[PDB]
């Protein structure tokens, strides 16, 4: 349209990096339930005080 | 004269010939952990928390009830003593329920000021936790006998200073209990003065019961006047 290219003659032409993320391709939600790994020598039979 | 220089962590001190390892190590400004011991009581040893690794010996002894021979090296911090003070105070922290939101000695119990400094980090038990029942004795001693780590400290007090022969030990092995077999009340002089001696919060005060936690008070010393002895 004719109001479009006047934005494209002024200050270059971007058309994609809008100042809103309000449109699509903003991350909406995330589904899965989380579970945390328990790693750093939390286990037994060697993990043992007076060493740490 | 009448002394032995014992190198407590390699440092000389002269005690009487016939004192204890506990009083020797407490003389040089140290604390070994104390459960089955009291100065104002007799001496037993059935908690087995004080365990020091004596030098020139493969074994470990307990500092409560043994004399001191010719001058040893009482090796307090070792790489084996900390394999013992961690060791004993992992068992007795298992067969015990999850109180202290509601345990009324919740700011001063000796499973709570030993367990940060000494001892382990996590648990591996991982199910169990026997649960005995309680009773009532008098209208002064709020009574949860579940916690009751059986340090035999209230028990000897009946044979000690308060001469009322009332309490005993009922049971065998894992299952023993402390309270009176029959439902006889226990009240005389000094009868409310056991709830200081019980080193965990298994015994507490009946009127004081649910009021406030002990980190909010302001301790100011004074004298009571209700008797002539002060
Ligand atoms: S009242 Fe509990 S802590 Fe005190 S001596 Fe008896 S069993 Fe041990
Ligand atoms: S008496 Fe000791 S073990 Fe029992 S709830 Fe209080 S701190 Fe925990
Ligand atoms: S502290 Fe009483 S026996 Fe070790």
């Amino acid at each position: 349209r004719f109001i479009q290219w006047l934005r494209n003659w002024a200050s270059g032409r971007d058309l994609q990096a809008k100042l809103q993320l309000r449109y699509q391709e903003i991350s909406k939600r995330t589904q899965p339930p989380p579970k945390l790994p328990v790693g750093p020598s939390h286990k037994l039979s060697n993990n043992y005080y007076c060493t740490r | 004269s009448n002394l032995i220089e014992v190198f407590v962590d390699g440092q000389s001190v002269m005690v009487e010939p016939g004192t204890t390892v506990l009083q020797a190590c407490e003389k040089v400004g140290m604390q070994i952990p104390r459960f089955c011991y009291h100065e104002r009581l007799s001496v037993a040893g059935n908690c087995r928390m004080c365990l020091v690794e004596i030098e020139k010996a493969p074994k470990v002894v307990a500092a409560c009830a043994m004399p001191v021979m010719k001058g040893w090296n009482i090796l307090t911090n070792s790489e084996k003593t900390k394999k013992a003070r961690e060791g004993v105070m992992e068992f007795l922290l298992a067969n015990h329920p999850l109180d202290c939101p509601i345990c009324d000695q919740g700011g001063e119990c000796d499973l709570q000021d030993q367990s940060m400094m000494f001892g382990s980090d996590r648990s591996r038990f991982l199910e169990g936790k026997r649960a005995v029942e309680d009773k009532n004795i008098g209208p002064l001693v709020k009574t949860i006998m579940t916690r009751c780590i059986q340090c035999t400290r209230c028990i000897r007090f009946a044979s000690e200073i308060a001469g009322v022969d009332d309490l005993g030990t009922t049971g065998r092995g894992n299952d023993m209990q402390v309270g009176t077999y029959i439902e006889k009340m226990f009240m005389s002089e000094l009868s409310g003065n056991i709830i200081d001696i019980c080193p965990v919060g298994a015994l507490t005060s009946k009127p004081y019961a649910f009021t406030a936690r002990p980190w909010e008070t302001r301790k100011t010393e004074s004298i009571d006047v209700m008797d002539a002895v002060g």
